[PDB]
RNA sequence: AAGCUCGUAUCAGUUUUAUGAGGUAAAGCGAAUGAUUAGAGGUUCCGGGGUCGAAAUGACCUUGACCUAUUCUCAAACUUUAAAUAUGUAAGAAGUCCUUGUUACUUAAUUGAACGUGGACAUUUGAAUGAAGAGCUUUUAGUGGGCCAUUUUUGGUAAGCA
RNA sequence: GAGAACAGAAAUCUCCAGUAGAACAAAAGGGUAAAAGCCCCCUUGAUUUUGAUUUUCAGUGUGAAUACAAACCAUGAAAGU
RNA sequence: GGUUGCGGCCAUAUCUACCAGAAAGCACCGUUUCCCGUCCGAUCAACUGUAGUUAAGCUGGUAAGAGCCUGACCGAGUAGUGUAGUGGGUGACCAUACGCGAAACUCAGGUGCUGCAAUCU
RNA sequence: GGGCGUGUGGCGUAGUCAGCGCGCUCCCUUAGCAUGGGAGAGGUCUCCGGUUCGAUUCCGGACUCGUCCGCCA
């Protein structure tokens, strides 16, 4: 018959790495969770206890229940047509801060900086980040750098 | 050549015969091989050939390989 | 639980089946489909082990049949005196309650205690009921 | 030939943390030391590190970070002579007095010292810093012993009933302490006294020097070179306990020397890397040495 | 140089193998624990053979340990029973060495009827000082290489000690 | 289908930026596991066949193992490495910062936790593009035999086959 | 791998090398080295009370599991479990 | 800068073979009355810091060292791959267009950094 | 074609990760009525791998027989 338990199909997904199975370093427990941080989930093998299902790997959380060992993460899991929200107890050996968060952050306080410093000035802060926009007008020199002529080479075996 | 020609009606499908670069069984150009064996740089096994590197150690590289570093 | 159900077809020579309430011990099984579209049906001819008496019956081969659980244990003698052995267990336990056997095994089984052999027996429990079956002689540790 | 490891072997080696390899940390104990309740936030986990080398019992209280593990306050043996200890630095008592002097200390640095005493009289009974009402608790604290053995009679719960009757609140039972009998599960406080004030090696010392003189001159001759004799270190504990209790502030050293005085010394004895070019003038040499046809 | 390169007995382990438990196992036991004057350890059997007779963990082999001047003596009476004669052999690798000896009473028990006589095998653990290292339970090292026992250094002292000569095969 | 609450948003089968997660394609085997071709150098208290040997833990060849350095070829249920395409989250007003209230939680401790009072920051309010209105509820029909094409792919010699 | 009477291919003892090439009840795959393995000591948390959550999923049931709360216990020096 | 105690990252830190180590600190080291544990005071426990020693541990250095780490326009824009065509070819498969882009290999460099407290010519 | 069972000394069977029985051949013994005892000689456990402390035993493959089926068109 089919097979579907619980950690089926988990082979690659929930071995430890190359050269650092083991123990886990005392950093993971060293770290502070707070209600509404936001959180990747990552499950560590070496840890059988409060390990999320392997749905929720690499998903992206936020904490909103915070006990002696573990965390609560709301996750948002399409079922369907539609997400519903899937509330999670997982220990923190299987968690870790999302990066994009603090970096989101630290442009929130740069930008208002900028935007204090400027305001003593009103010189037209233009706040919101651009992207890549076309490379404008160069004059390239020749000056050391003469044009070397290229052709197509001819086929050659080359065993 | 006619070996190789002869040998290809037992095969499926197209084959090519081609006269390799190559000096024998190794991966290096005639002149290459030349150039190397002229130095005492390769030495021979019982079909194949051993060469030298500038890495490891030079005690083991001075046992093997003497003709090169008798220079 | 004391008895436990099989599949006639998973059923095979030599092994225990509960017939009309006794337990039977398979000598003969045959299967002869009943038409040319129906399944076949299960013949089946046991021998109680207790009595010796001829059993046969006929089922479904996807019928479930009743199977019993038979024990069989080893002992050594003790006594046999009014028809009823008296054993002793490893670990030193002592039965009297088992009757002694009543033909011609229980005839040789009495000649070999008068003449002095250490006996060994075998006794087979199935669905509550208790007899001996065979003895032999102990070869080493005499 | 026979002690040789191949490529494949040093390649799919993993090396476990620098701490075990040197054997120094228990890695499976210490993270069940200092991990937290996690909603206790950012409350620091409190370490009474007690350890034993050769001439010296160091005792910290540690706490944890991410960047590494940080002391509130040190108390070593070899600062005893200041109290009056000048001999058996790494004996039970001293252990004891080296908790009671951490204790002090650390109630002092904290401001928790006017409350929370201790045990100023001492008689080897069983009890713990209980909390007093309507104030502040006392200060928790809870052993690390590292590798160290536990053992009934071992010095790291001497350590443990200096610093416990010297006003931390450990968490201990009593069946460790010397003096405990197995069968009858009760503490026998005069003998856990006679530790604390020295009995164990005042007896040693009246029952080897009636008999045996020469091991009394091997062994306790800083006790004859400093007049010291077997009834005496009763009230030189006594008077070293008192002592701490007056003040544990820890006044360090003089140095005799700078920081970068020790440093010029040090880096002009240190050996040096050899660098590239010298590297490659050395393997060239080498070439025309033995490979040069000698 | 030589300040505390010189070499000790660690330990003689005298092990009797009976094969088999009983009054044998007993007697045997005798003989080591008033040898040794210590009490002696039993071992069990690892793996059930059927040749040998033996099956799993029934004690088949009694042995002690001896460390100090009285395993020196212990070894002296071994060795006057050997004649001072070893061969190249005995000595292992690693600098160990050892020897086997039929009946204790070329050792001089004397003869009790019920006791019987058994032969014994005799090992000298030799090592040189500063082997806690190996042996300490916080900050485990290993040995360096020019401080290692060898063959040829505990031949040498086994020719300078004892006054004894090594066979040369 | 009936609408209801609102009026340009608590949107988006899309992109960018930042940050995760994966073990397929590829590659690798003088890297682990497994398969596998060929010689070379060694090991015999440590192999087997012959020949010379009184015999010899003898000798000389040969052939097998094991080791050492190489060499040829591979893996759906092998792997150090490792894409492309797909995939999670974030891009603020329900935000940030300052100050200090509550508690029976927590701390050695106004220490912290959570929710707050008061104050400051507004149209470049925090990337692009588009918005066709956005959100919400009730009720009920029919349907629950499918098939084909490109690409990936399984069984099969194959099939307008499964 | 190197040694030690009987004792040899396999009995017991000693040393060295040994990232797991072993073991962890069973199928296979993960995980584990001062351990989750082997040996020893003490025990019954394989307990009580009802909730919440994950998987299968209609976000029904059943099975299995996760993290807590309120008790009462075990163990250890203790953190803890 | 050396050393110790507790660490963080967990080989640039490991492994092999040599060499060196002033001071201090670690270490080996001396002892078995007491607590305690062993067949064995070898480990563990306790006592002395006395009788000694840098031989080892430890630290550092050396090696066209093994390994590991970093980089390259080194291989290679190669292999692979998203999209497109009433493109080629009997087919197997392959070119082109708009995009993304490896691994092995080769070469070059490197061989622990650092937090808290104490202590040191 | 497929399924199920099967194969161990001269013979016949067993089973726990080569045994007995019956024969045999020898040596004794026994008024017997009858014999009895002790020893043997006896096996690639169908075979080959792997598994396992160890395979009859467990498993993979192969072989030998014996059986039962192969329908409705």
């Amino acid at each position: 018959g089919k097979s579907h338990g619980y950690r089926s199909r988990t082979r690659y997904m929930f071995q430890r790495d190359f050269r650092k199975h083991g123990a886990v370093h005392l950093s993971t427990y060293l770290k502070v969770y707070k209600v509404g941080d936001i959180v990747d989930i990552k499950a560590n093998g070496s840890i059988q206890k409060g390990m999320p299902h392997k749905f929720y790997q690499g998903k992206t959380g936020v904490v909103y229940n915070v006990t002696k060992s573990s965390v609560g993460v709301i996750i948002n899991k399409m079922v369907g047509n539609r997400y519903l929200e899937k509330r999670l107890n997982l220990r923190v050996e299987h968690i870790k801060h999302s990066k994009c968060r603090q970096e989101f952050l630290e442009r929130v306080k740069a930008n208002a900086a900028k935007r204090a410093e400027a305001k003593a000035q009103g010189v037209a802060v233009q706040l919101k980040r651009q992207p890549a926009q076309p490379r404008e007008s160069r004059i390239v020199s020749t000056e050391g750098n003469v044009p070397q002529t290229l052709a197509p080479v001819p086929y050659e075996t080359f065993i | 050549v006619e070996g190789l020609r002869r040998a290809r009606y037992k095969f499926p499908g197209q084959q090519k015969i081609i006269l390799s670069k190559k000096w024998g069984f190794t991966n290096l150009d005639r002149p290459e091989y030349l150039k190397k064996r002229e130095a005492g740089e390769v030495k021979d096994d019982g079909a194949f050939v051993k060469f030298l590197s500038k890495k490891g150690s030079l005690e083991n590289n001075i046992r093997e390989f003497p003709e090169y570093f008798a220079a | 639980s004391a008895t436990y159900p099989m599949q006639c077809s998973a059923l095979r020579k030599n092994g225990f089946v509960v017939i009309k309430s006794r337990p039977c011990k398979i000598v003969d099984m045959s299967t002869s489909k009943t038409g040319k579209h129906g399944h076949a049906k299960v013949h089946l001819v046991a021998i109680d082990i207790f009595t010796g008496k001829k059993l046969e019956d006929l089922s479904p081969s996807t019928h479930n049949m009743e199977v019993p659980v038979v024990k069989r244990n080893e002992y050594q003698l003790l006594d046999i005196d009014d028809g009823f052995l008296s054993l002793m267990n490893m670990d030193g336990d002592t039965k009297d309650d088992v009757k002694a056997p009543e033909g011609e095994l229980g005839d040789s089984l009495q000649t070999a205690f008068d003449e002095g052999k250490d006996l060994m027996v075998t006794i087979i429990s199935a669905m509550g009921e208790e007899a001996a079956i065979s003895f032999k002689e102990a070869a080493r540790t005499d | 030939q026979k002690d040789a490891k191949s490529s494949a072997y040093s390649s799919r080696f993993q090396t476990p943390f620098r701490r075990r390899r040197e054997g120094k940390t228990d890695y499976y104990q210490r993270k069940r030391l200092v991990t937290q309740h996690k909603a206790k936030y950012n409350t620091p986990k409190y370490r009474l590190v007690v350890r034993f080398t050769n001439k010296d019992i160091i005792c910290q209280i540690i706490s944890s970070t991410i960047t590494g593990d940080v002391v509130l306050a040190a108390a070593y043996s070899h600062e005893l002579p200041r109290y009056g200890i000048t001999h058996g630095l790494t004996n039970w008592a001293a252990a004891y007095a080296t908790g009671l002097l951490i204790a002090r200390r650390t109630l002092q640095k904290l401001g928790l010292d006017e409350t929370y005493k201790g045990v100023e009289e001492v008689e080897g009974e069983y009890e713990l810093t209980e909390a007093v009402e309507d104030g502040p608790r006392p200060f928790k604290v809870f052993l690390d012993i590292g590798l160290q053995r536990t053992t009934t009679g071992a010095r790291v719960f001497g350590a443990l009933k200096g610093a416990s009757d010297g006003g931390l609140y450990v968490p201990h039972s009593e069946n460790r302490f010397p003096g405990w009998d197995f069968e009858t599960e009760e503490i026998d406080p005069e003998l856990l006294r006679s530790y604390i004030f020295g009995g164990h090696v005042s007896q040693y010392m009246e029952e080897l020097a009636d008999d045996d003189e020469e091991r009394f001159s091997e062994l306790f001759k800083g006790y004859l070179a400093d007049d010291i004799d077997a009834d005496s270190l009763e009230d030189i504990y006594t008077s070293a306990h008192e002592a701490i209790r007056a003040d544990p502030a820890f006044k360090p050293t003089e140095k005799k020397f700078t920081k970068e005085q020790y440093a010029a010394e040090s880096k002009k004895y240190r050996q040096t890397k050899l660098s590239k070019e010298e590297r490659a003038a050395r393997v060239a040499a080498k070439i025309a040495a033995l490979a040069g046809q000698q | 140089q030589n300040p505390m390169r010189d070499l000790k007995i660690e330990k003689l382990v005298l092990n009797i193998s009976v094969g088999e438990s009983g009054d044998r196992l007993t007697r045997a036991s005798k003989v080591l624990e008033q040898l040794s004057g210590q009490t002696p350890v039993q071992s069990k059997a690892r793996y059930t053979v059927r040749t040998f007779g033996i099956r799993r963990n029934e004690k088949i082999a009694v042995h002690v340990t001896v460390r100090g001047p009285k395993a020196e003596e212990i070894l002296e009476r071994g060795l006057k029973v050997k004649e001072y004669q070893l061969r190249d052999r005995n000595f292992s690798a690693t600098g160990n060495f050892g020897f086997g000896i039929d009946e204790h009473i070329d050792l001089g028990i004397k003869y009790d009827p019920s006791i019987g006589i058994f032969g014994m095998d005799f090992y000298v653990v030799m090592n040189r000082p500063g082997a806690r290292v190996t042996r300490r339970k916080r900050c485990k090292g290993t040995v360096g290489n020019s401080h290692k026992t060898t063959k040829e250094d505990t031949v040498s002292w086994f020719k300078q000690k004892y006054d004894a000569d090594v066979l040369d095969k």
